């Protein structure tokens, strides 16, 4: 079915690290260069007041729609990543629902200005304060907390592509079908991503990863802020939530 | 019982 469910050699893994380079680049969402320049955009006062003043229902409404269009670019990404395509509909599945809300957690630090603790959203950057309407500061505070620590790394586009393509690629997800093939896929994809570390003298980066059982807490965090949502205002979940939201995070 | 993800994958 593919290479990279095989071992791959030197050569094959170099050809890895610049596929999974373009996989990203087509599918980034966003242009760092246009997240970047947008960085003095900030809300005022009068704008944070204003969504403060918006209330629960809208603001989780927005967040699940505004989170559903970046899923949408994972789920492309993971289609255009070596080796994704060849896995049985049940593993890509399994992989996609396990894995998506990482990726967008790991990408949104792209988005997050370490220097002002700010984040790109709605066309201008603004800081925690701007969610209080949601009832989850725990949750915003440790998302924050996330994409500050990913900052600190100062991650280049080609470390997110080749770290998101390993975030995504995890032979350890309960429900896989095709394991063995997943756990040699993860391996060629682990070696692309350490030998582009050892080729640009990054390698120090390995020990600064936030470990698996933090995005894993963060994703715990989401569904279980969901479920309280959603005892709330159950009509709102079942009326205004994008369904592909639903799919991934309150089963359908 | 919403299935979009299987959409995606398919839509070529
Ligand atoms: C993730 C891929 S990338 O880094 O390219 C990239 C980053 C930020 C956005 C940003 N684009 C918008 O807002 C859409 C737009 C833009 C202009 C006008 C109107 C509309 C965006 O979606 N932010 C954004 C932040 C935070 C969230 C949280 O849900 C979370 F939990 F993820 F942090 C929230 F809770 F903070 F809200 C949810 C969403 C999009 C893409
Ligand atoms: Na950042």
């Amino acid at each position: 079915e593919n290479l990279y469910f095989q071992g791959a050699s030197l050569t094959e893994i170099e050809h890895l690290v610049q596929s999974v380079c373009k996989s990203y680049r087509e599918t980034c969402q966003l242009r760092l260069e246009d997240l970047l320049r947008q960085r003095s955009n900030i809300f005022s006062r009068e704008e944070v007041t204003g969504y403060q003043r918006k209330s629960m229902w809208e603001m989780w409404e927005r967040c699940a729609h505004h989170l559903t269009e970046a899923i949408q670019y994972v789920v492309e990404f993971a289609k255009r990543l070596s080796g994704f395509m060849e896995l049985c509909q049940n593993d890509q599945i399994v992989l996609l629902k396990a894995g998506a809300m990482e990726v967008v957690l790991v990408r949104m630090c792209r988005a997050y200005n370490a220097d002002n603790r700010t984040v790109f959203f709605e066309g201008k950057y603004g800081g925690m304060e701007l969610f209080r309407a949601l009832g989850c500061s725990e949750l915003i505070s440790s998302i924050f907390d996330f994409s500050h620590s990913l900052s600190a790394l100062h991650f280049s586009e080609d470390e997110i592509a080749l770290y998101t393509a390993l975030v995504l690629i995890n032979a350890h997800r309960p429900g896989l079908q095709e394991k063995r093939k997943v756990e040699q896929l993860q391996y060629n994809l682990e070696l692309a991503f350490h030998h582009h570390l050892c080729k640009t003298h990054r390698q120090s980066i390995l020990a600064k990863l936030p470990p698996k059982g933090k995005l894993r807490s963060l994703c715990s965090q989401h569904v279980e802020r969901l479920q309280i949502f959603q005892h709330l205002h159950p009509i709102v979940v079942q009326a205004a939530f994008p369904p592909l939201y639903k799919e991934l995070f309150s089963g359908g | 019982k919403h299935k979009i993800l299987h959409r995606l994958l398919q839509d070529s």
